[PDB]
């Protein structure tokens, strides 16, 4: 894997239909859940990049070289069949390896994006919060809805809550 | 319209691989042995 | 029915600041975002910039970096194009076009400049 | 007072194969191998010649079935199983070489 | 950047004949990131082709695009009177998204 | 690499024959070393997954098309030889690239698993310990053998040793 | 990506012509910038490893099998053309996939090396500094030029500045 | 000599809880782990669940998730199968089989259901 | 899940003749994750083949498995009296590990 | 003009410590680093060790691990080879060679043992 | 480690004839990590070939190296008097960087 999407974060949120990643906060005003648009779009861009690169066709034209109606001579027929089968094997190998390799990277990059957003919030809170261990951040200055929103759009000033938080350890 | 033919019809597809006829001619997807190969377009699903 | 309706034509003095609007109807907003193309009289089309209505991320061409600012609906699903320090070269027809799927993975270029606005002439002169 | 973060999920996911595992469930996946065929010869934008009962080589010698093809033109030439190069019984020397020439002849 | 150069500058052909318009890129662009547009004097450009060969909604099947790599082609199989316009190719693989200088199509007979 | 198996962790333990990853603790009761079964098995599963996918053969049958006893005609012989050599080149390329790519991922995923277990323990101790810098955790509440074992099977309650540890910084 | 080269570190230093990675410190003695030789060389080694593996040619000799002057017979000609085109497609596919895959790994490993050096310094300072969030470390004991140099060549003793730093939080 | 010896046959009332054992000899324990298969009278075999004796990780089929619990030796290298809320459908022959290499990387499926137990009939009825 | 469907339901053949048993999967399974079993009335199923073609220890060489993808075959080259039983195929690539419904083999001559 | 000039010949008693120098001119220092090869009289060449003048990283052969130490210029762009516990086997001609591009990515082996020193005979005997 | 074994031990050929020197590795080495050297009695070894086939600066074009995998060849197309020396092959793909035992080249005619 990477840094655990299916690790310390135990499960995903089926209720999160607003994006691919997001925050779920809890305070004195109730329950809150909002998606993160930029990190979601980062993931979406990369996968879209893959798909559009993979979904593609040749502009190379191949013709008929044997005959379904009146069979060609055996010796040239067997060479042709032997060659075609060989190309089939190569493309069968390429195809299955391609898809397998891409799927490994797709899953891992999604892991990557989740880890990147997570450790970003961690640096965003400085010493005002502590790592829960399940992807959560226990805040030590009772953050209100406006405070939470400042964390979401990366504007949270750590040094304006620092005194209160470090006191409460 | 299509640019990929075989004796049984026409392969109209953007997909890179076909499992219909190895003797397809024109401008075709690559013939493969596999009946299916799923390319992931999302993250790892971890339901509750 | 998806339609892009832009503001009326405009006349500005050189060195001023213009603001063209683009009202959105038909689709949902923040599912695509907008590309802007401008066309000088008797000349071809040239791409100006793109903004996501979903993320807010903007991408400009080098020519306009620093004097163009793209923004999106206060809440009414409408995109804006803000140009300033208007040269006489900036005299052109400014088109907005709905462009590129956002909060979703989709193959192909079906949502790429698929619907345009009627246009907006911007005449930059002193006379 | 805490803030958590996580990712979206669905109750019903799609299984795919990876380098290291098999049948791992992802949020959504797409097919890369085309199985859907159109049981017809799509010919829009191409001058199509269905030779029917005319053998492609017949367009050279001109037996009765090929009278309508003696000077044909096509982007797409189609041979049929009922086709026949011959009226008076006989055959062509190097017949498959000639068929391939006529196939990519345009007419 | 990617330079799209179209040819010819001007194409004049009688109605019902076949028109072939070229767009040649400086760099290899994936077929998905290429579009063709029609524009008449005064109006907004309507999208004809997207992804190098896919027809847009309600576009007549006499407009067909093809090609790959650096060479792309818009074909008007049988010209109609209302096909007299200017045609631009576009690339949006890598920014800046660039346009071709265009090809004008004119008809015939007095 | 990833996050350093052959980095901040200077070397491996040849004495660790119980698993692929593990803990080595030191306290007032003596020396201790025990393997981690789950993270080891994670690595073993992935590698086994690769191997069983890679070790495989065709069910495609290829026949004879030339002759070792009475040589075929030169022109068809040279085409056949030219084709076969070409397929050989493709499979030689595929093979060496496959193995090289797989080996890169095998090493990196083993790195990944070690990093995942490491930073898991880090979150498991909260503020009761500090990062040594060589993969160790200096504990500030003198952890006994039962305390160590609680860390090993992910049950260690950080808040039951928190007071003593934060006092000792 | 990985752990952000083009993430929390907002941009690179065009003035850094001494290496690929490095430090830029600020204190009471002025401005300072120096490259890190070992982490740079790690990256350079890996890329050089790739290139020398990729830049290579066959020792397989291929001959002529058709004729530019007096054309071979059509049937064998068409088989030959069909085969050659097929190999071209395979090598065209291999080539573009190879380069694309390598470029993805090159960028990511450079990311990796930057993250490795960064989090190494983080462990090197222990509790005497705090994470800025832009790749910087705010030091709480006013480090002089000799102190900075000790951080650069991995000799900085954290416990000799610990008292002063933890006091200043 | 590897052998799997299960406990004796059992008769339970509906809604009760049964417990089948599986004694291990021959190999080492925690080097494989155990698969459990059950067979209804006159019917075919159906997989129930698997447990690692090395990690303790269990994997059940959806049908039994929530009322089946697999465990392993207190220290005597023996595996247990605990079913509860016994329906009359749970009437079957319960086989344990040694399954899948653990603390080691090995190619192939040589250690997959390679040795089975004699079986254990579980009759769930009230009469 | 993966459905293993066996055919035929019942196979009746004289002793010393060749029996061919099919197991067809709904999804493509790797050859390594497929096993064949023999079961007689009352006893535990003994493993015949593992990995689609590898014979298990002390299994007679008249039991040979083959095939790949979705089609797998257990062949009894020359039937013996004690081969009269039920034969199940199994998949354990992805969980749930599923079994085929089985094929019964019966002999002949009164 | 790149040239490697080594110190003069030396005679040492068994069990002692020798020190051969290698003065660098022509190129820049810390752009390559140095390989050391030694040649016993009437015998072939054998690689001893390599040191980067850019990073300082050294790599020795197993035979010399623990009694060989390679170092580089105090600031004067010169490399040193320090051998100790000199056996009579250590009697050989010690060559230094400029080797392997450092602070830069480059394809090929053009900078691999491209320039050598004249040599330095080290006679280890008691007489 | 990687063992480079050269053949022959000694090669004696008249001036102006073609000399072929072999170096055979125990393990597959990439062509880039192989060098050939010339050494005369008393002096330092001068590098002839690097990367298995690239000529070093100011080296005559009668010294050409070839080969790949485990078999590498230094060819002296037309021997000159001053070509009488000892020739060593070297590998520096993986450490320890090893040398071949050498091949001596001698000329002819009294
Ligand atoms: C080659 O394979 C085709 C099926 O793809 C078959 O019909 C034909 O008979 C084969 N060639 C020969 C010479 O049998
Ligand atoms: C799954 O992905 C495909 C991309 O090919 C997309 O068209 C489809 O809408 C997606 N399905 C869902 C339920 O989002
Ligand atoms: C083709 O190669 C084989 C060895 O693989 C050789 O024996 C044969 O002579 C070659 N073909 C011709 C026409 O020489
Ligand atoms: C095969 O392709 C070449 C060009 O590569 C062409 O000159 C030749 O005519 C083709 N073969 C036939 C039989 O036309």
């Amino acid at each position: 894997l990477f840094g655990a999407i299916a690790g310390f974060i135990e499960n995903g949120w089926e209720g999160l239909i607003d994006g691919w990643y997001g925050f779920r906060h809890q305070n004195a005003q109730g329950e809150g859940t909002a998606a993160d648009y930029k990190s979601t779009q980062s993931a979406i861009d990369q996968i879209t990049g893959k798909l559009n690169r993979l979904i593609e066709k040749t502009n190379q034209q191949f013709e008929l070289i044997d005959n379904e109606f009146n069979e060609v001579e055996k010796q040239i027929g067997n060479v042709i069949n032997w060659t075609r089968d060989s190309i089939t094997e190569v493309w069968s190998y390429n195809a299955e390896l391609l898809v397998a390799m891409e799927n490994q990277h797709t899953i891992d990059l999604a892991d990557s994006e989740m880890d990147k957003l997570y450790e970003r919030v961690k640096r965003q809170l400085r010493e005002n919060a502590e790592e829960d261990g399940t992807g959560c951040f226990e805040i030590f200055h009772k953050c209100d809805d406006d405070c939470m929103a400042s964390i979401r759009n990366n504007t949270y000033d750590h040094s304006k809550y620092r005194e209160e938080a470090m006191q409460n350890r | 319209e299509g640019d990929c033919y075989h004796s049984g019809g026409t392969i109209i597809s953007n997909l890179p691989f076909q499992n219909i006829d190895s003797r397809a001619v024109g401008k075709c997807p690559r013939y493969v042995k596999q009946r299916s190969l799923l390319l992931a377009t999302g993250m790892k699903n971890v339901p509750e | 029915q998806v339609q892009l309706v832009q503001s009326g034509a405009e006349v500005k003095k050189p060195g001023a600041s213009v603001k063209v609007s683009c009202k959105t109807s038909g689709y949902s907003f923040s599912t695509y975002g907008v590309s802007w193309v401008r066309q000088a009289p008797g000349q071809g089309p040239e791409w100006v910039g793109w903004i996501s209505a979903y993320t807010g991320i903007t991408d400009y061409a080098q020519k306009f970096q620093g004097r163009v600012t793209l923004t999106t609906d206060a809440t009414t699903a409408t995109a804006f194009l803000d140009l300033r320090s208007l040269r006489p070269d900036d005299t052109a027809t400014y088109f907005c076009a709905r462009d590129k799927v956002q909060g979703r993975v989709e193959v192909g270029s079906g949502g790429r400049h698929d619907y345009w606005g009627q246009g907006t002439l911007v005449i930059v002169s002193s006379a | 007072d805490k803030i958590c973060l996580g990712h979206h999920a669905v109750s019903n996911g799609t299984k795919v194969n990876t380098l290291t595992e098999r049948g791992v469930e992802v949020v959504n996946a797409t097919e890369t191998v085309e199985r859907t065929n159109i049981p017809r010869i799509c010919s829009k934008g191409k001058r199509t010649v269905d030779l029917g009962q005319c053998g492609l080589l017949g367009t050279i010698t001109g037996p009765p079935q090929c009278d309508q093809f003696l000077e044909f033109s096509a982007d797409l030439i189609i041979e049929r199983r009922e086709g026949s190069d011959v009226c008076y019984p006989g055959k062509f020397v190097n017949e498959e070489a000639l068929r391939q020439i006529l196939r990519e002849s345009g007419g | 950047e990617v330079v799209l150069t179209q040819s010819p500058g001007t194409l004049a052909l009688p109605p019902g004949e076949r028109a072939t318009l070229s767009c040649r890129a400086s760099h290899r662009v994936g077929s998905t990131y290429i579009a063709w547009y029609q524009q008449k004097s005064g109006q907004a450009p309507r999208r004809l082709i997207y992804g190098a060969s896919n027809r847009a909604t309600d576009i007549p099947d006499r407009f067909s695009g093809s090609g790959s790599g650096t060479d792309f082609t818009l074909t008007i199989r049988r010209l109609e009177p209302e096909d007299s316009a200017v045609y631009y190719c576009q690339q949006f693989s890598v920014s800046p998204w660039t346009f071709g200088q265009g090809t004008r199509v004119e008809i015939k007979r007095t």
